[PDB]
């Protein structure tokens, strides 16, 4: 949340529902990544 | 340096070979002697200007009194049948047939929709529709993102299926009129006669972007002008994507208004400020919105909300009244995503009678908050609207004019004021039109006043076109010389009729494309703007003209004669020309006509001519066959009559009317038998000139062509060899030397087009002209115009003989009022004849301006075809210069400077011509050059628009708006 949230205010009509803009959201995304399904399309969008 | 008297002897030389060429060549007075000769055989006609235009602005208001009663039947009929309408929702069962346009015409396409039935017509081809129309039904036309055969769409398709016949009750008693529209507001339109869509939706490629909700004649028949301010919010929360959706939407939000909306975009983040330069409410027409567009397209997200201090900047920015306004509809039209504060102290102190509605939008996908903008939007009397994606922009940008139109509604039948549009290109690809509108009203329960709930919103906008050449038809201008011409402005400075009104859009700025991001089918919009011109923008511009114009706006009628500016024809020349403007006000309508007469255009000539065998004889005088003996002839191509068409091809032309006159006696039970007679007139008169004087002289040194060209429609040039080099025009009323000949009162000499495809440098020679006057019983006629190609070889012949070929001590030139070389001395620039003697010797064309010999003037011309920039062809403004002769004198003797250089000039000007001649010491003395003095269209962006906010052109707003109703309901948000 500290690091990512409210940062994925991107230009473009592409949807990133894994994100870090509230508690439940940054959980269910760190539980994700903890499950390592999808987790390089997080580690991208936090890059970019 | 040669002294001033051997330059003046030379030029005077020069000068008498020259007047004593052209005139013992054309036969200026042989041809004033035949027309004074017999007299007879025609008549002179005042031209009444103060008449005249009062019988035209009778015509056009009698034309839009046909227009507004096939409204009113219209609007009567769809309240009639929709108020007995049962809404079902079983259409399976009871089909609707209908015939939907932009479908296959294949008789094998078997769409079998369910709850729908198609129609297959005949689609004859007819006249006054440039496609194939059928009378036997209406084509209905829905937009591609809006589904055929819901509920909604199946209802209204029955009960407007009872306007088929109003349709044809209106065209079988007015033959003559153009398309009869009902836009739903549902999306539909049903339109007459039946016509397949222009842009079908994905037969081919390209698809079509048609919402009737948003063309301008729906728009202003919908609702009363307002006074728009768009707030948008740029605070840090809005980044991402819906901030492109906000820039989307307001783009899309400002291509709603119309000239008589006055708005200004707003934007604030915990501090309010203006978008663009404007500072308050502008007129909003296209070089306003464009603006805007762009001002709006560079803003980015930034900083906290604060809704109070937005809301008090855009309560202030409405509280102004110190500029021109609207006065009618005063509404904020807030975008945003969502917040926390509802203001309601804000809305206490600057609201509190409810007299600003509020429009919130809710943009993108977020998780904030959206009851604070709800109760906003239906607390001031707003409404409440969500813009998800890119796709839900177009259909929520449109719909506040739902809201607007309740006080409309409300009014009753005092609302239903037939109203009328800008100029706009159609859709139906028919040219210029102005749409008349009327709106419909759902009236349900209304004899028991039961339901009154969507009762408050309109049915839809009645509309019937009416084409620029129905006007034009009204306005006859060939009782009067190619000079003068009918002109009609609206109560906004724009012009309904005028010569220099062209069918092309108007352009702002320089176009710049980008085809490194353009996909070969992505079918982008082309546009839907009107063409708006102002009048002191389809003219130069005067003092006496903005006076002349402003007492016109507002219903006044009068004359007035002066002296101004008339550019020519094509965009070179500029004369000093005496001009009468008679004006009056249409009684129907907000127009105003005028009618622009020069002096020598007050009276006009009317053919006597009677008996058989002189028409016949004059009939037969024009005939290919014969040509050799009367020279090349070209016949203007004007409507004599329906039965024969122009052809843009002048032999086809010419033997269709030769045939036509031969078939049937010129008695002309059905045809105008006024331009006949003027025609054979002149060609009997043109035929004597030359029998009797230009044949005696078969070949002659000096002259290449000799032509003559007369008011009525006939051209003639001697030798038929020639005849192949004309590239004028064939209608007269549109040759600009024939014009420039009637302005001045000597010879006028006209430069070839430089460095063009085509024979006109030296096989065709240097054009000279002169017009041809008269006096009768002392009235002065100008009816034609004679004019001389001087070959250049024997010029040069004269010429030469320190003016010397090739000189490298002196320059001598030749040049016309307007700076373009037609004879050098060194044999180089005679290579480049026609061209600016500015792009040639720029710095003594400079120094000739600055020392007032040359004076020039600036116009813009907004619908010019452009070459896109980068940042085939697209439309925008370009600048033209245009110079001419200011002071009046005869002799300039002085010396150029170039920085410890000095050359010495002599500049003479010719008597009894438009030429000057400069001699000059070279220009390989010293080697000064600076830069080029172009006289060409350069593309341009200006003038600067928020400029021209701060003091506007003179305008008159709608007298009667609607607005405040307070049996409004206004429980929906
Ligand atoms: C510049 O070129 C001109 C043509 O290219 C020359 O113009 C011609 O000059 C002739 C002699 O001056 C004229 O001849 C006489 O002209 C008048 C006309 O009626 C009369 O004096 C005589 O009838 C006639 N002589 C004849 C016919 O033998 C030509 O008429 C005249 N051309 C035209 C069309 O009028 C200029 O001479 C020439 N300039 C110089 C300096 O040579
Ligand atoms: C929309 O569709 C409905 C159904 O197709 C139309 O209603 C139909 O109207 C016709 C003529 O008005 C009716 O025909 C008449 O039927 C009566 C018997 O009911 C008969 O005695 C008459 O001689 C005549 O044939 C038809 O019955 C009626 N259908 C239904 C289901 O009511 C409706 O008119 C259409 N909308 C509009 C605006 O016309
Ligand atoms: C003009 O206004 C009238 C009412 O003032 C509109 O008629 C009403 O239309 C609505 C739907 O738009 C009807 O509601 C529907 O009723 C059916 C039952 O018949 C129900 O099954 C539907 O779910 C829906 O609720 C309403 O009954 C109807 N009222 C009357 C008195 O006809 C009319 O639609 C308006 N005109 C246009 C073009 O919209
Ligand atoms: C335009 O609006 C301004 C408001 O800023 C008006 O200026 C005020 O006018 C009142 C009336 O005379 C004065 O009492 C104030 O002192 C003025 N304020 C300022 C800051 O000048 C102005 O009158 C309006 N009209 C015009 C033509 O400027
Ligand atoms: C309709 O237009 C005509 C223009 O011919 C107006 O007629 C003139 O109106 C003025 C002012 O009312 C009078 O002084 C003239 O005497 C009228 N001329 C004629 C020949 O009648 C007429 O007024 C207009 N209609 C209305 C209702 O104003
Ligand atoms: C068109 O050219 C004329 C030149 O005659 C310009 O008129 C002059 O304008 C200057 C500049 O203001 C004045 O000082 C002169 O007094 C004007 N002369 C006359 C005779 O009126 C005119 O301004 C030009 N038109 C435009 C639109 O610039
Ligand atoms: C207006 O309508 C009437 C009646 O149909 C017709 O006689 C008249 O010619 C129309 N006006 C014009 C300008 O066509
Ligand atoms: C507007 O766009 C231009 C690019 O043409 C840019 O230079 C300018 O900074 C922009 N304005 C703002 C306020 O960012
Ligand atoms: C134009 O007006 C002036 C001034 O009244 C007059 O002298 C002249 O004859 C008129 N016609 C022209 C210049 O053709
Ligand atoms: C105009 O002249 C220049 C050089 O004099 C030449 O390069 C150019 O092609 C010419 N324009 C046309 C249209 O031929
Ligand atoms: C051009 O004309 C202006 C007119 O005020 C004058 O001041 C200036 O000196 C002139 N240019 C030159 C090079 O003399
Ligand atoms: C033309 O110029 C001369 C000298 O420059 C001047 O005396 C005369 O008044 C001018 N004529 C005008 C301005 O009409
Ligand atoms: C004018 O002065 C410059 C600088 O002193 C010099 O280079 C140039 O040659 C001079 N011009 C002539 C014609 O001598
Ligand atoms: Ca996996
Ligand atoms: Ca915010």
């Amino acid at each position: 949340m500290q690091l990512f949230g409210g940062r994925y205010d991107f230009e473009d009509t592409e949807v990133r529902r894994s994100n870090f803009d509230n508690f439940p959201q940054a959980l269910i995304s760190v539980f994700q990544v903890l499950t390592g399904e999808d987790w390089n399309s997080v580690m991208y969008n936090g890059i970019m | 340096f040669p002294s001033a008297v051997t330059i003046k002897s030379w030029v005077d030389k020069m000068q008498e070979d020259l007047v004593t060429l052209a005139k013992t060549a054309s036969g200026v007075h042989q041809l004033v002697d035949i027309y004074e000769k017999y007299q007879d055989l025609y008549t002179v006609e005042p031209n009444n200007a103060r008449q005249l235009v009062e019988i035209a602005a009778r015509d056009i208001e009698k034309l839009l009194s046909n227009r507004s009663k096939a409204l009113v039947r219209l609007a009567l009929e769809a309240e009639k049948v929709q108020a007995a309408h049962q809404w079902r929702e079983d259409f399976a069962s009871n089909e609707v047939v209908y015939y939907n346009a932009k479908d296959d015409l294949d008789p094998e396409k078997n769409d079998s929709e369910p709850g729908s039935q198609r129609i297959k017509p005949v689609f004859i081809d007819d006249a006054n529709f440039r496609r194939q129309v059928s009378y036997q039904h209406a084509a209905v036309h829905i937009p591609t993102d809006i589904y055929e055969g819901s509920t909604i769409v199946l209802n209204e398709l029955n009960w407007t299926s009872a306007l088929d016949d109003v349709f044809k009750k209106n065209r079988e008693e007015d033959p003559s009129l153009l398309w009869q529209v009902f836009g739903s507001a549902t999306g539909l339109a049903r339109y007459y006669p039946a016509s397949p869509w222009v842009d079908n939706s994905r037969t081919p490629n390209k698809i079509d972007l048609y919402d009737v909700r948003r063309r301008p004649w729906y728009i202003q028949g919908a609702a009363s002008p307002k006074d728009m301010l768009i707030l948008v919010d740029v605070s840090g929360s809005v980044s991402g994507l819906t901030l492109k959706l906000i820039r989307t939407s307001v783009s899309e939000m400002l291509e709603t208004l119309s000239d008589d909306d006055f708005v200004n975009v707003a934007s604030f983040n915990s501090n309010a400020q203006d978008v663009s330069c404007f500072q308050h409410l502008v007129q909003a027409n296209v070089r306003n919105k464009k603006v805007l567009k762009d001002a709006v397209n560079n803003i980015t997200a930034k900083g906290i909300t604060d809704y109070k201090k937005g809301f008090s900047f855009a309560f202030e920015q409405l509280l102004n009244y110190n500029v021109s306004r609207a006065n009618c509809n005063k509404i904020i039209m807030l975008f945003t995503d969502g917040g926390e504060e509802r203001a309601q102290e804000i809305f206490a102190k600057y609201n509190k009678d409810k007299k600003v509605r509020v429009f919130t939008f809710s943009v993108g996908q977020h998780n904030y908050d959206r009851g604070p903008i709800q109760w906003m939007a239906c607390e001031n009397k707003g409404y409440y609207y969500e813009i998800p994606s890119i796709g839900a922009i177009r259909i929520n940008t449109q719909e506040y004019l739902d809201v607007l139109g309740r006080p409309m509604v409300l009014a009753g039948d005092k609302a239903k004021q037939v109203q009328w549009t800008n100029v706009y290109l159609d859709a139906l690809e028919l040219g210029l039109v102005i749409t008349g509108t009327l709106p419909v009203f759902n009236i349900t329960g209304q004899f028991e006043n039961k339901t009154n709930l969507k009762n408050q919103l309109i049915l839809g906008v009645m509309g019937v076109d009416v084409s620029l050449e129905d006007i034009k038809r009204l306005t006859p201008r060939f009782t009067l010389c190619p000079n003068g011409y009918y002109f009609a402005i609206d109560p906004n400075g724009y012009v309904l009729l005028h010569p220099n009104l062209q069918p092309k859009p108007i352009g702002v700025g320089i176009p710049t494309i980008n085809l490194r991001k353009r996909r070969p089918n992505v079918q982008n919009p082309k546009s839907q703007e009107p063409v708006t011109l102002d009048f002191l923008d389809a003219e130069l511009e005067n003092d006496i003209k903005v006076e002349i114009r402003n007492k016109m706006i507002d219903g006044e009628s009068g004359e007035k004669t002066f002296r101004t500016l008339v550019k020519s024809q094509d965009e070179r020349y500029i004369d000093k020309g005496n001009r009468t403007y008679t004006w009056t006000p249409v009684n129907g309508t907000d127009y105003s006509l005028a009618l622009v007469l020069p002096t020598y255009s007050f009276y006009y000539i009317k053919a006597k001519i009677e008996e058989t065998i002189t028409q016949a004889r004059y009939s037969e005088t024009l005939k290919p066959d014969n040509f050799e003996e009367s020279g090349y002839t070209f016949l203007a191509p004007r409507d004599y009559c329906s039965d024969l068409k122009p052809s843009d091809n002048n032999t086809e032309f010419l033997l269709n009317f030769n045939e036509f006159i031969d078939r049937k006696t010129p008695n002309n039970p059905s045809c105008n038998t006024d331009l006949i007679n003027r025609v054979l007139l002149d060609a009997g008169f043109t035929n004597e000139l030359v029998q009797n004087y230009w044949s005696k002289q078969k070949n002659i040194k000096g002259v290449k062509a000799r032509f003559v060209v007369t008011d009525g429609g006939i051209t003639r040039v001697y030798p038929k060899e020639a005849g192949e080099n004309w590239q004028e025009n064939p209608e007269t009323y549109e040759d600009s030397f024939y014009k420039r000949s009637l302005d001045n009162d000597n010879y006028v000499f006209t430069a070839p087009y430089f460095n063009k495809s085509g024979p006109g440098a030296y096989e065709s020679g240097i054009m000279v002209s002169k017009a041809v006057e008269i006096y009768i019983q002392g009235k002065l006629l100008k009816p034609a115009v004679v004019g001389i190609k001087i070959d250049v070889n024997s010029w040069i012949e004269n010429f030469t003989k320190d003016c010397k070929r090739n000189s490298d001590v002196m320059d001598c030139v030749i040049l016309d009022d307007g700076g373009f070389l037609l004879m050098a001395n060194h044999d180089d620039y005679t290579n480049q004849i026609g061209r600016f003697f500015g792009e040639i010797d720029p710095s003594l064309m400079r120094h000739l301006v600055n020392i007032s010999v040359y004076a020039f003037n600036k116009s813009y011309d907004y619908q010019s075809v452009c070459e896109p920039g980068a940042a085939s062809k697209q439309s925008c403004i370009t600048e033209q210069t245009q110079y001419f002769f200011d002071n009046d004198s005869k002799s300039f003797s002085g010396v150029l400077d170039c920085g410890n250089c000095s050359r010495i000039f002599h500049v003479e000007k010719l008597m009894n011509t438009n030429l000057i001649f400069i001699m000059v010491e070279s220009k390989g003395t010293c080697p000064c050059d600076t830069r080029l003095l172009i006289q060409a269209e350069q593309t341009s962006d200006g003038p600067d628009p928020c400029d021209m906010v701060k003091q506007p052109r003179y305008r008159k707003g709608p007298d009667v708006c609607f607005d405040n109703n307070v049996l409004e309901d206004y429980t929906d948000c």
